[PDB]
Formats: structure tokens, sequence, C-alpha cells
């Protein structure tokens, strides 16, 4: 498909590596402010027994 | 003795202009609130790291290496009412925290509340405003042991 | 009498080893020398921006919150003579500022002169040893009220 | 006696956390361990260039104006006996300093040996334990007045 079309297949190839990117930055940032607002309730409490 | 324990536990914190606020060390890890701001003293103890919890207006980090006889043991246990305090004496009527008004204000956002044992109980942050019995917005520990943060309405946090 | 009156308003300023003058809260004005260099010291009263003057050798600006303190009225009413100062006595015979030999040293280049109710008359700068008794160029009000200096002949800051 | 001659002339160094290691000044001329990290508390001459003598384990400076009341003069003259120091009594017995077994540890390292006129004779760098009466590593002066060291054994720095 480069060889038929190079413009189409780059741009749209390019917007696949970009998706793919910005997903997984993505679900990272979630999944790292998910653990640090269930880690700050019980990061500030020692005693505490995490279930 | 609530005078004599607060000592050299509750550490100042100053915007270079006076002091602002109480940074408190308990449970082997400092704490501060967010909406203060300026420099902690005690420049041992200003230089480790502090990660914020926003969740709770407070910045809390490892102390060093002074462990034994700067922990400051907290307590889930609470009884209701008469509480000794930095300013004087807090109840813990219904569930809420309540002063005589004209206590507490600007400056003063950090200070521990103590048992009669001594263990550190409640760290507020701010304040509501009833007409006699002023109430205050403080991170408390639950019933489970799980830091909580109690708010009432109109809470300026000064 | 003076030395306890004029204590905590006269702040010394630091040749960042000792101190080579000194800086006046005068009507909320930090008013300090430009000759004498250095670091002034405290800090509610070091951040300020000041502004030169560079014809009467002094810079001034404003303190933020301490109004409640700054307090030292000048006043240009002034009967010839017999006024306190931080050292000892200083008479203003013949229209000028006078003090016996020897005193006055680095160090003493911008402390005020009271007058005998607590009133700045007087900034020292400088002096001369000559004629009958030796004289001080110093800022000071004339009769109108304006800003006005009074300098000897060779009168080198001491 | 040697705690009263040694105080506002002996600087203690914190690492920001706390003291690692005291500076001495002799002679006019600060002088620091090198394995001594951190700064100085007196900011006067905390910002003096410190030459490196690591022969010696010695930084070592001019003090700016410190002459008088920072001089902790020193003499090579040591003759055998007792010596006077910042915890106990030292002694001189077969050209060596030997401290009591206990006394002596880490962040201590940069303590002047007074003698009973109050003179040092000697500089402590570190230590090592002959048993009872351990002999610490220190620098000192010969007869002819050269710096020299004395590190005996296996003294580990502190």
């Amino acid at each position: 498909y480069y060889h038929r079309h190079p413009v189409y297949t780059v741009i749209v190839l390019c917007g696949v590596a970009l998706a793919i990117l910005v997903g997984t930055a993505s679900s990272a940032a979630c999944i790292a402010k998910a653990r640090r607002d269930c880690l700050t309730p019980y990061a500030l409490a020692p005693n505490a027994t995490v279930p | 003795m609530c005078m004599k324990l607060e000592s050299d536990k509750t550490f100042p914190i100053m915007l270079n202009g006076q002091v602002n606020g109480y940074a408190c060390v308990v449970g082997g890890r400092l704490m501060k609130p967010l909406h203060v701001e300026g420099k902690i003293d005690n420049e041992q103890l200003a230089a480790v790291k502090l990660k914020k919890a926003s969740m709770y207006d407070l910045e809390y980090g490892d102390v060093p290496q002074n462990m034994k006889s700067d922990t400051l043991q907290y307590t889930s246990d609470k009884p209701p009412g008469f509480y000794n305090w930095h300013h004087g004496a807090v109840q813990y009527e219904n569930g809420r925290f309540t002063v005589p008004r004209g206590v507490g204000g600007k400056g003063d956002s950090g200070r521990p509340i103590l048992d009669n044992r001594g263990r550190v109980v409640a760290i507020v942050l701010g304040g509501a405003n009833e007409g006699t019995r002023t109430a205050l917005s403080v991170v408390t520990w639950n019933q489970k042991g799980v830091t909580i943060k109690d708010t009432p309405e109109g809470s300026e946090p000064w």
C-alpha cells in the first residue's frame, strides 16, 4: 500500500502509532492516579491494616 | 501536659514573614498542609522530600533517622468529648469538633489534637463558623484505621 | 535614657562580618545611608526595594506590616541645644550640632539623634574635628520642614 | 576548663542533617577535616575559600578579621604528661596520644587538644582501639614546628 499510495499510508501508520502511544500513556496515567489515590488513604496511616 | 508534649514536636512553618502553619511528625511521617506556603524550620527535617496527597490537603514524607522518641503514635479510638489542644480544649460531640469562638485563625493551620494519654487523634486544616462553638475541618482516622477528612460546611482554610 | 528609647527601632547594618552602620524606622521609612555598604539585618525590613537619594546620602523604602511599631516621629521643632543621643548628649549651639572629642567611630554612621520626648531630629552621617569643638555632617529638617543637609568642611564619614 | 576555652572558638559542621565533625581555627587559620562534609554554622567563615591539604586530610584557609578571640595559639612544645580535652583527659606517654576506651565516636573528629595553659597541641582526625586506653590519630607539630600526622595502626577515621 505504500508503493500504491505513499502519503496516505504513512499518515495512517503515523495515526496508528500516535493512537497506541496516547492510549498507552493515558492507561498508565489512570493506573498511576488510581494507585496514588488508593495508597494515600493507607500511606498516611501506618498502623492501619491494608485489606 | 499538652504544652510540654507538643514542645519540639509541632514544627512551625515560616513564609519568610511570620509563622503561618505547623507541620506535624506522627507515626514516623512528616505531614503539613498544602494550603500553607513557605519553608519549614528544623533544616534537618526541611530537606526531606514531601509527596502530595491533594485529597486530604497534605504533603507527607518519611522522617529522617530519628525513629525513636519522635513517634507520636496516633489513635483511631475516639471517645466523645474532652480532648486537650494547643490553644485550649476541643470537643468530640456528635462526631464533630467544636471549640470556643475566637480561638485559632490564620497562621494556626496544622496543630494537632492530643488525647488524655497524649496520643494524637486529629490534625486540623481549617474551620467552619457556628455562632458559639466553632467547627474544625480536620484530617482524622476512621474506626477501621483508614484516614478520613472531616470538613463541615463553609470551612475557611485560612 | 536614649539607649533604651531607640532600641528595637535602630536596626544595624552588617558589613558581612560586623556592623558598619545603623538603619532607622522613621515615618514608615527605612532610612539607611548609601556610603554604609553591606546588608541590613532582619527579613521583614530587608527584602524591600529601596530607592536611592544620592543628594542627601540616604536610601528609603517602606515597611509592609511594622507600621504598628514603626513609631519614630520626626520633628523640626528644635530649641538650640541639649539633645540626647545614642552615646551621650549633643549640643546645637550656634546652629550647628556639636559633640565632645573622640566618640563616634565606624559602625556608627546611621543612628538617630532623638529629642527630649523621643522624637527623631537628626540622622548622623559624618564628622570633622576642627574649630573650637568637632562638628557633624548630618541630615535634618529646616524651619519650613523640608529635608536639609548640614555639613562642615572636611567632614569625612567616621 | 577545656570546654570553656574551646567554646566560641570551635565551630561545628553539619551535613544539613546533624553535626559530623568540628572545625578549628588556629593561628588565624580555619581548618577542617577532609572527610567531614557539609557547611559550617558560622556564616562569616562559611564563605572563605578553603585549600586542600589531602596529605594531612585538612582544608585550611585564612580567617577574615577574627585574629583575636579566635586566635587559639598553638605551640609545638609537648612535654610528656596529661593534657585537658573536650571529653576527658589525654596523655602524651611514649610520644602518642591515648584516650580512654569508650570515649570518641563518629561526628566528633575535629576536636582540638589543649594544654594546661590553653594552647592547642593536636587536632583529632580518627583513632584505633589499642585495648584499654585507645590511641587516636592526630595532626600535631614536631620539634621544629612542622606539621606532621600520627596515624597508628588501622585507625578508623570518624
